[PDB]
């Protein structure tokens, strides 16, 4: 199949809120092996973000029930078994994305912005895997999400302006990895504060077209600092 | 649709 | 498999918003062939409402785009239509083989006959011009039969009776293009319930009065 | 005053 056709189909799927269909169209585009455009990269990312996001949300609800049903034998057993089936689905999806990242997207990325976007994505999906890891596997998974975020972060610090939404979105997600996954409120507030401040100092130079995206992510960084220092 | 594609953590 | 374990997993799947798992559980329960309890009946209905409803919502979106490259949208619409017809036929088969013939109480017979009217109504919304009349007829006779029993057996404030009126009125308005019949059915149902508020029950008075609000909201839409 | 799941199960139109 023709790549343009697959992209038009993925756009229709998005409008129809049919994210499994969207992700399958964009996985087919990625597997033809040409470097994706920004447009195509963003459609791949929106499709998998919704596919994995549904399972994360389900997993949180069933985890919570499994905690709240301690001393309720039937219910807790069934919530455990259901939780384990949703984890299997969520792992398959993350492993799918992580394979696309390694085999196509990261090697093909010609520009630092796209490198950063995909290494951040790799951090994120290893972070999703870390949320559901077996006790034995967890340290190793957490260190894989940290190494991808850190690699993205050193590239973005050298190559992108502090106001760029992809560098700000990396600082957001990597600071949440520090607070939620590494349980480091210090590294989390340090990263979020520094990113916010470095942006503040370049707002005068920011192109008007980016005012909204940049300052929205800066507000989310500060909302987390506020929360985490409370 | 960059902000959506960024998969921002909350 | 034990029925009670499948119903428990249907309730966890609903909390997780995993309605295809919920539907698979409740269909497996229905296929055991024993009359469903009210709670099982409501779970089977919620599961399928959400399965088919996702496809109705995508169909409306892709139709709107296609009407506003056109070919790609047509074929995507046809694909969603095929899934929607398969889900309707699934429910309609359960209805025919298990649910309607096992229904031993009037309230459940009205509930199921209303469901058969709704699922034919969804098939009508996507019907080939050639099959459309037959499908419209089947929806109307299911709703007409549910209506006569509800009128005989239930109080005008009963939520199943009110929900039947709401859906059958929308059948008249959207599918038969009969807005005076639609308005008259909705207004009578609203008026007959206001005339008997002392019948509202402490178990269901918020369900009854919510459906009455909906009847008046559609009357407002339709008179405006 | 709500029957459990009933309004959702009635798949109300509109």
């Amino acid at each position: 199949m023709d790549k343009n056709e697959l992209v038009q189909k993925a756009k229709l799927a998005e409008q129809a809120e049919r994210y499994d269909d969207m992700a399958a169209c964009m996985k087919s585009v990625t597997e033809q092996g040409a470097e994706l455009s920004n447009e195509e990269r963003n459609l791949l990312s929106v499709a998998y973000k919704n596919v994995v996001g549904a399972r994360r949300s389900s997993w949180r609800v069933v985890s919570s029930i499994e905690q709240k049903t301690e001393g309720a034998e039937k219910k807790q057993q069934m919530a455990r078994e259901y939780r384990e089936k949703i984890e299997t689905e969520l792992r398959d999806i993350c492993n799918d994305v992580l394979s696309l990242l390694e085999k196509f997207l990261i090697p093909n990325a010609s520009q630092a912005e796209s490198k950063v976007f995909y290494l951040k994505m790799k951090g994120d999906y290893y972070r999703y895997l870390a949320e559901v890891a077996a006790g034995d596997d967890k340290k190793g998974i957490v260190d894989q999400s940290q190494q991808a975020y850190q690699e993205a972060f050193e590239i973005s610090k050298k190559e992108m302006q502090p106001t760029h939404p992809i560098r700000l979105g990396l600082a957001l997600n990597f600071s949440v990895f520090y607070y939620e996954i590494l349980n480091s409120p210090e590294k989390a507030c340090s990263l979020a504060k520094t990113a916010f401040d470095e942006a503040i100092a370049e707002l005068d130079t920011l192109s008007e077209e980016s005012y909204k995206d940049s300052t929205l992510i800066m507000q989310l960084l500060r909302d987390n600092l506020t929360l985490w220092t409370s | 649709g960059l902000l959506d594609a960024l998969d921002l953590a909350s």
